[PDB]
């Protein structure tokens, strides 16, 4: 379903599939990790991602926060990502601000 | 969610389409959102076998405005509205090759 972001930082997610709303009032610092059946890959996109580069960012690991990053990024369109096993982990992060930029992640189970 | 059928009307957030397998030569998908919306439409990195196979991005149904056809293409990208429908065609005879179309509801909250 539709998660609203500032809730659920720290908490593992076990939807099917759903949306991520990242809020115009987002935490400083904020964790999402999706959990799916064992037989399952996480698949995630966000559509539109215009954040203030220098002060956010949003960083994806394969896995759980020690799996490998993605890469931190700021910007973008129709921003794909793959996971290699059952697990994903987004991390939203801004150094400095009371204010978010507000952004979707869209996300499903994966089963091959 | 992934999709594997040879066309159809889909309605998803974000869709996966991959290489239909079966016996049909052509596959139309037309895709469908909330129309409050509009959908981005990704087919990144793209590598069919040109002159036996093509991807065709439509402004609407079948029949309406074709806006491109193409076999390679590192990034295509595309905005439309709901409706829009993506087509693949091969000769007969020719396996269909890999590839991997993604649409989304283009929305940041």
């Amino acid at each position: 379903a539709r998660i609203n972001g500032p809730d659920e930082c720290g908490r593992v997610i076990k939807d099917t599939s759903g949306s991520i709303s990242n809020t115009d009032r987002q935490k400083n610092l904020c964790t999402w990790t999706i959990l799916m059946k064992p037989d399952q890959k996480v698949r995630m996109a966000i559509p539109y991602l215009n954040l203030a580069c220098g002060k956010e960012y949003v960083e994806v690991f394969d896995g759980l926060l020690s799996g490998p990053s993605y890469g931190k990024l700021c910007a973008g369109a129709a921003i794909v990502f793959l996971s290699t096993a059952n697990t994903m982990t987004i991390k939203y992060n801004r150094i400095s601000g009371n204010s978010s930029s507000p952004f979707l992640i869209y996300f499903y189970g994966s089963s091959p | 969610l992934d999709y594997h059928a040879c066309g159809g009307r889909l309605t998803d957030d974000y869709g996966t389409i991959f290489t239909y397998k079966g016996p049909k030569t052509e596959c139309v998908w037309t895709l469908q959102v909330d129309p409050k919306y509009k959908l981005l439409v990704s087919i990144p990195t793209l590598n069919l076998t040109c002159g036996k196979e093509y991807v065709e991005v439509l402004e609407g149904a079948p029949g309406s405005k074709s806006l491109g056809k193409f076999c390679e293409g590192l990034s295509i990208l595309n905005r439309g509205s709901s409706g829009m429908t993506v087509k693949y065609k091969r000769d007969s005879g020719h396996p269909a090759s890999p590839y991997e179309i993604i649409f989304l509801r283009d929305s940041q909250g």
